[PDB]
């Protein structure tokens, strides 16, 4: 089962350093070169660094050299990328990703992680319910920072109605979100509806039952 | 007289890489080669043209040493006749090789935690080495019909793949230092006796 | 920096249609390239390599052609859950180049908004900041107008919105516009309505709401 998992990643102080971590399972990781692929929000995909199957080569971009510092370890078969000096620009998801094996050019890509470089300290947010008036009720989760939440209805077993909105950057400052899932209306005295919110940079995890 | 610096060679503190193995030149000197042999710290210790008792009643012209890095895997090519990653594109022994080939574990002195990626050999040759010829080039080697453009890429791969020295490798992916003596005699007189 | 050209930026096409997409690369790469399916703020996945291969799980209306400069994607048969940003890699020399990416649209037959209304609650009050919201929900196509009115009074700039992406079913997009109030303000007048106009309605439609039920 191939699979890079990546990790580390969040706020940074800018100036400061983060490390970003991808342990690799589900392959034979000491025979594929590697690389570090950054997304802006919402802009293309921008190649930042790679290394070779054995670690004798690495390059760097122009927009990272000498600042990063790429690195793998091959019985732990992680790989690894030190971030110092970073910027306002910095800000992306960051990708890694396996490019090709001496004999299967076939890549493949882990999940990222929100490298997010401004000076905002990390605020909980605050949950409120949007109870019904077939129905529709939801979840208000208002003035948090950084990014993400995640928010879930009934502990991932409502998934059937659901639409969680993207995040609106408030005047504060502090992001905003709404999460809404549509019911049927009969089915309200009975079936009792929960939202799990979950924002891991504050380390705050919020059940409003819905009413 | 003078004694054979042996003792630096074998007992160094750095070795080379395979594919820039260290040759250097022993010469005006008397060194013992049952002493060498009274070791038993050496896990592979076989001679080609000689003898290694009669190694003390002999003289040549010259005794050149060469020092080297590989893993234990690649042991048994440092010998004559042999085919192999190392034994075509690093160093290469000829047919009528007289000489002792010397190899023990530097696990302990030559592999890291992290990663030692300081050790290379050549991966990739367009054609077989000469025996005792050295290869220094880092050209990006070509191994598919598009070229290159000096970068690395698929098809496109750097010839020299680091050994990735670490201590919790298997016993055949574990460093092993390697000295090779080979003796040469040419009209000149003697200069390394016993 | 090989460069990939890649077209259209936007193609948007119904249900059961062909897409096809092209990128161009700046020098010969000789079927050195990927192609990948990017859902939003996920990781990108690979669909076809090598220029030509379908990776194994990719659903058989993908496929890929090409082999120097012009490389094509295409999905013989579109359908609802395609909806995605689509990206050529080039694997030829370092850096890796990526295309521009294209963007993908579902078709689909106009739909009209359920608008539904919110307070608010009565833990926002205790914290001074009320915010109302209004749901404008599974609509298509995604351009809509919300219009926020307190006391049949136009509020201009104390609103924010923002739209889901296309349901991997139906299309829809829904919209989330919230409000924000201090309590006083909300203390300060009754009724809070919210007047939506869509493509799929006849008259704006207008969901309302007395403070104090
Ligand atoms: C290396 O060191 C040991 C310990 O002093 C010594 O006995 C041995 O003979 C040395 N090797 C050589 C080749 O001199």
């Amino acid at each position: 089962q191939v699979q890079l998992v990546e990790s580390g990643g969040g706020l940074v102080k800018p100036g400061g350093s983060l490390r970003l971590s991808c342990a690799a399972s589900g392959f034979t990781f000491s025979d594929y070169y590697m690389s570090w692929i950054r997304q802006a929000p919402g802009k293309g995909l921008e190649w930042v660094s790679y290394i070779s199957s054995s670690g004798s080569t690495i390059y760097y971009a122009d927009s990272v050299k000498g600042r990063f510092t790429i690195s793998r370890d091959n019985a732990k078969n992680s790989l690894y990328l030190q971030m110092n000096s970073l910027r306002a620009e910095d800000t992306a998801v960051y990708y890694c990703a396996r490019d090709f094996s001496h004999q299967q050019l076939v890549p493949s890509w882990g999940q990222g992680t929100l490298v997010t470089v401004s000076s905002a300290s990390t605020k909980g947010p605050s949950v409120f319910p949007l109870a019904p008036s077939t129905a529709a009720l939801g979840c208000l989760v208002k003035d948090y920072f950084p990014e993400p939440v995640t928010v879930s209805w009934n502990s991932g077993a409502l998934t059937s109605g659901v639409h969680t909105f993207p995040a609106v950057l408030q005047s504060s400052g502090l992001y905003s979100l709404s999460s809404v899932v549509t019911v049927p209306s009969s089915s309200l005295g009975t079936q009792t509806y929960i939202c799990n919110v979950n924002h891991k940079p504050s380390n705050t995890k919020v059940d409003k039952k819905v009413e | 007289t003078n004694l054979c610096p042996f003792g630096e060679v074998f007992n160094a503190t750095r070795f080379a890489s395979v594919y820039a193995w260290n040759r250097k030149r022993i010469s005006n000197c008397v060194a013992d080669y049952s002493v060498l042999y009274n070791s038993a710290s050496f896990s592979t210790f076989k001679c080609y043209g000689v003898s290694p008792t009669k190694l003390n009643d002999l003289c040549f012209t010259n005794v050149y040493a060469d020092s080297f890095v590989i893993r234990g895997d690649e042991v048994r090519q440092i010998a004559p006749g042999q085919t192999g990653k190392i034994a075509d594109y690093n160093y290469k022994l000829p047919d009528d090789f007289t000489g002792c080939v010397i190899a023990w574990n530097s696990n302990n002195l030559d592999s890291k935690v992290g990663g030692n990626y300081n050790y290379l050999y050549r991966l990739f040759r367009k054609s077989n080495l000469k025996p005792f010829e050295r290869d220094i080039s880092t050209e990006i080697y070509q191994a598919g019909s598009t070229p290159c453009n000096g970068v690395e890429g698929f098809n496109c791969y750097f010839p020299l793949q680091s050994y990735g020295f670490q201590p919790t490798n298997g016993v055949g992916y574990q460093p092993y230092r390697v000295v090779v003596l080979s003796f040469e005699l040419l009209h000149a007189p003697a200069t390394v006796c016993g | 920096d090989i460069q990939l050209t890649q077209s259209p930026s936007f193609l948007s096409a119904s249900v059961g249609d062909r897409v096809t997409i092209t990128c161009r690369a700046s020098q010969g790469i000789s079927s050195y390239l990927a192609w990948y399916q990017q859902k939003p703020g996920k990781a990108p996945k690979l669909l076809i390599y090598a220029a030509s291969t379908l990776q194994s799980g990719v659903p058989s209306r993908f496929s890929g052609s090409g082999s120097g400069t012009e490389f094509t994607l295409t999905i013989s048969s579109l359908q609802p859950e395609d909806f995605a940003t689509y990206y050529c890699q080039q694997l030829n020399s370092y850096p890796l180049t990526f295309g521009g990416g294209t963007k993908v649209e579902i078709k689909r037959t106009v739909a009209a908004p359920s608008v539904f209304i919110f307070p608010p609650s009565d833990e926002q009050l205790k914290s001074g900041t009320a915010s109302v919201v209004c749901l404008l929900n599974n609509f298509y196509p995604r351009e809509a107008k919300v219009q926020w009115k307190v006391d049949n009074a136009l509020q201009s700039g104390n609103s924010q919105e923002s739209v889901t992406e296309q349901d991997s079913k139906d299309s829809t997009y829904s919209l989330s516009s919230t409000l924000t109030l201090s309590k006083a303000d909300y203390e300060k007048h009754k009724v809070y309505a919210c007047e939506v106009t869509h493509q799929g309605l006849s008259s704006p439609v207008t969901k309302s709401f007395n403070r104090g039920e």
